[PDB]
């Protein structure tokens, strides 16, 4: 819905695991996976709050079910099936709709986080890298480790890296 | 179900000890397990934490390295080894057992606190 | 109403239904495989875009 | 993370709603445990996510609360319910586990 | 040289319900409620039905003399009555349990 | 909600009719419409998936209606009577209820879709052409059926004309 | 979901309250707020014809309740607080999720408007204004009134700006 | 903004439909009222939101209508329902308040 | 509930007059205030509107600031204040009243219209 | 409803033939219209398919110019012209019936396969 | 697109439960047609959408399957059901139209 997942960014990455979303760095240092721990504690928050939600809302049963009747109270037993019938198929419907609906509100939910990120990462960066459109950003000026880390964290300092990336640029 | 912790003991300051737990009724590679000390009459410190695999795992910030934890998942027993120890850490130590969820270590349905506790072992130190 | 020669597969007592639609508003009295009574006058659901010409 | 109770210590008698207020430095969403403890006993967890009641504790518990704000409920106060309370930041990711101080009630 | 990206109009009034909107007019929709019907009574599965006439179920199930041609009809696939029948027990008097009669001969 | 439909894109186009989503272009070779057939067939995947799953959800009715009570039965009859109209009452919620948020949801979808292909389209184009903002791009450089058609089909070659639209720019 | 609300836009304004979407404008004449009275009709319509169209969906209850059963006729008490019980149940459910649900979309739907609006002015500043990222742009020429006016307006004038603003650029 | 009657006068007897309809210059959305004033009195609100039901007022009205077309049925006309109906559109914000011509209903 | 209106008569073409509604049932403070002339015989002309504070009025485009509107919540009553009155103002003037939104000024649920009018002040201005 | 099928035969390699289907109980105006053919023993294999107007027609990959096809509404009948035929093209043609499309050509509720199918003709190429 | 069978043959025993899978090249999402057919004799068309059951098809036939691998089951084996199974992947946008090579019931 948001053409991050399965968008623009072809596929998943296998090698980060401490993450739903994340960053992969590569520098004269060495390449590297990182996973955004902002972005992955709060989908945690919002999925579990989701889940937890839906299931208190399905209150326990706490009663039984069965009766007898004889052959000449065939209404009764006619009356008391439609009832169990009834109630067994709304709770069927409910569920399955829910379940159905609620998938895919839930992947639209990851697709926003991995287009917010990148909208992150893009206007922190500005007119210092180029955007080879994979989802990945070649910088107009060396970047060590601490920089990276600098994106990761949102503390990118945009005037100290501008007089180099405009040269290059 | 229980935790069976042993090992605690009176240990001259700056000496080394080693405390275990040992389960029963449950297998203890699908548990986190964490140790936690009370100060007599005190309120509850959480101390150590091991993994299922006993590939990751973090300490409080008063073990400054101290502290080492260690698992055995055949033999069903969780170990700390303390070692510089002093008069500050002298308390009841509690094995607690903590569920591990599929997302990661995060449980999303069912049980996530602390389920299990141990009995405690009384660490004591003094000349 | 009349009794005809059909080969219907529901039968209301206003007459028979021949469609597979999921609902009716025709009557909640119903035999055979029959959609669901509804008092709505109208379910559609879009499968297209807003017309803007 | 550094979780406060309020009140310290508290006196009720036999019958009578009570509740413990727990606070937090920072938002915590739901990830909060409420744990009883009697003298010279391991604690027994009372409620996880903050709101979910641990299978075999009794249906007077009840939590409450999100964010900053948490509250624990023991309707209906009877003698076995006379002990320390403790609310628990958990969260396995991030790796933070926090004891609160701890609240004492008494008779 | 340009290119432009759009979308598809047409000549269509259909229109749809929506909960920012009322009366939005869309490209295509399909109806997911029947209204029509035949207007007859018709076969179900081959079976015919088994219209009773003038008389009711007391009547046909006594075998009331004035309608004789339901004793031939043996299978059916539902039983059409008239909404107030006049035909039925001719003799007057009560019937016993005729509901419940009623409930086990419609099935 | 995602501003192509009635935003930047304000009308559709009834010169069009192979596709819901598509491009009309116009080089020295002359004007023309097409549709984007990739697009229109996600969309008629998708819509066409949630109309019936939505539709097999509801198990089709296989049963009869009608009860008969006599003057001392009131209470089952009232009761029938209230089952009955309890049941229609939840049906009729449920299915005006979906109605209602489907059609919502299917037109973001659409929007959506009209958005994410302006985004493709976007991309693969960069600085060779101009966003003149209601949905067009002015390309900097004399562009034939052939590069059109690279574009439709999502291989235009950035490199080849870089030289030329850099020049115009 | 969008990334406005409590995104890249911090938080919101308690000097504006004439609408819930608007501007901030800072000029050599002075500052002030406005409110964007298209975006905020819309946004009042829709909400407004969600809860209406939510509310009329469940009909007003007519009748009334209680029943009375003698020893000998228990299950048929049963049988009426089965049903009874029940419909209260789905009923609830139906409330609660309800909310729950429609809750989240209008947060989503405000967060889209304040999007879509800042988008807005995006496609009519272009190059004459810097994207400073907190939720405005600096412009690259003076600017009256007069002009933030036509800002507001969506009447911007960008040929007449264009050449002070590229010297300046 | 401008609202339209049709028609401008109707007559119609007791006991039968009829159907008022007010038209918009612009789109109004559903900010439309119907009120009813007969001969000398002050104007009784019918109708807000284009379909809502003023309470007090009998079910036989029915308000029905979005954006620039819109309708009030009258089912089985009564002695008491003879008198001048007037579309009004109000919206609080905008500040726009504008009242039709009105149509006289008679017999 | 009910609203009265007082000060109605004749006045000489360019003359003033002061109009004054009274509201007995319910509390003026939470309710806007419409001013609505009709004239003998043709329909309903909406004329002015004060707030719930008195801080936002509004008048209709064929009063050229002619019309003052103010209102008074401790005495419950609304006034409007004609001046320069010409041939064309001569009407019966009805006062009415508005509930307030929950979402601004513009109500979301319950009563919106103008619930309840007065009876109606015969202004009329000749010589 | 069912469809009847004729003017298949045997005709001689490079030859040409006309195949017809006539249908009875609907209307074919509202209906796409397919050509497939089974060889004997063998499976089946679709040929070609025209519209409800006319307008658009489409034929298999192994038939290159070879078939026409063309449909008249009002005579409720729809035509196959085969010329330059082969020894290949032996087989029983079918003639089947989709239902049109709600959506462009997709039908998004209700029938989508080839509800009725013909009897089928033999054509037969040999020397 | 090509669309292929497992098994190409099968032979069962009457009142077996039956499985033919149809496995495409791509991914052809619920384009899928069952058709059955007996010797010499034109085809009926037994399911479509990979799941919808047309009308008069007993329902001891099941389908099931998206993307590229889809299935046929027959529970309750009848005599009537030893035919030739086909799969069929239609599409009218795109124009597609393809016959799987077919599977033959035995006892």
């Amino acid at each position: 819905l948001f053409g991050a997942i399965a968008g623009f960014i072809e596929g998943g990455w296998t090698g980060m695991v401490d993450g739903w979303y994340g960053y992969h760095h590569q520098n004269e240092q060495g390449s590297g996976y990182a996973a955004d721990q902002k972005s992955t504690q709060n989908a945690i928050n919002g999925i579990t709050n989701k889940v937890n939600s839906v299931i208190e809302k399905m209150n326990t049963q706490f009663t039984a079910v069965g009766k007898e009747f004889n052959k000449l109270e065939r209404r009764m037993e006619n009356l008391n099936k439609k009832v169990d019938d009834g109630f067994i198929d709304i709770w069927t419907y409910n569920a399955e709709l829910l379940v159905l609906l609620e998938n895919e509100r839930t992947l639209d939910f990851h697709d926003s986080n991995v287009k917010n990120l990148y909208e992150k990462v893009k206007s922190q960066l500005k007119n210092n890298a180029k955007e080879i459109g994979n989802g990945c950003f070649e910088f107009y000026h060396k970047c060590n480790d601490e920089c990276m880390e600098s994106v990761k964290n949102g503390t990118y300092d945009y005037p100290k890296y501008s007089e180099e990336s405009k040269l290059n640029r | 179900v229980q935790l069976v912790e042993s090992g605690g003991g009176l240990v001259q300051p700056g000496g080394s000890l080693r405390l275990s737990c040992e389960a029963s009724g449950f297998t203890l590679s699908s548990y986190w397990m964490h140790w936690v000390r009370q100060d007599p009459g005190k309120g509850l410190v959480w101390v150590a934490v091991i993994n299922s695999d006993g590939s990751s795992t973090d300490y409080a910030d008063f073990v400054k390295g101290r502290f080492t934890i260690s698992r055995d998942n055949a033999k069903n027993t969780v170990y700390l080894q303390m070692n510089s120890l002093r008069a500050e850490d002298t308390a009841v130590y509690y094995c607690a057992r903590a569920p591990q969820g599929t997302v990661f270590g995060v449980v999303i349905i069912g049980a996530d606190g602390f389920d299990i506790w141990g009995q405690g072992t009384m660490v004591t130190v003094s000349s | 109403a009349p009794m005809d020669e059909c080969d219907a597969k529901c039968q209301t007592p206003q007459g028979a239904i021949n469609s597979s639609l999921p609902f009716q508003n025709v009557h909640p009295v119903t035999i055979g495989e029959c959609p669901k009574y509804v008092r709505s006058a109208k379910l559609r659901m879009v499968t297209g875009l807003r017309n803007i010409p | 993370i550094q979780m406060t109770h309020i009140p310290v210590s508290l006196s009720a008698s036999v019958g009578d709603r009570v509740t413990i207020t727990c606070r937090a430095s920072q938002s915590i969403s739901s990830w909060l445990a409420w744990y009883q403890q009697k003298p010279g006993k391991a604690p027994k967890l009372l409620i996880y996510k903050a709101s979910t009641l641990e299978s075999g504790v009794p249906s007077r518990f009840s939590g409450s609360g999100s964010g900053t704000d948490f509250t624990l409920t023991i309707n209906s106060l009877q003698p076995d319910d006379f002990a320390t309370y403790y609310c628990q930041h958990y969260n396995t990711y991030s790796r933070a586990w926090t004891f609160g101080q701890g609240t004492k009630v008494e008779v | 040289d340009t290119i432009c990206i759009g979308y598809h109009a047409n000549n269509s009034t259909d229109t749809v319900d929506t909960v920012l909107e009322k009366n939005v007019t869309v490209t295509h929709s399909v109806n997911l409620l029947e209204d029509s019907h035949n207007g007859k009574l018709c076969r179900l599965k081959g079976i015919a039905p088994l219209q009773l006439g003038n008389c009711s179920v007391a009547g046909w199930i006594l075998g009331n003399p004035e309608c004789e041609l339901l004793i031939s009809r043996e299978s059916w696939s539902y039983i059409v009555e008239k909404p107030n029948p006049e035909n039925g027990t001719c003799y007057p008097g009560h019937f016993a349990d005729y509901e419940e009669l009623r409930e086990q001969l419609s099935s």
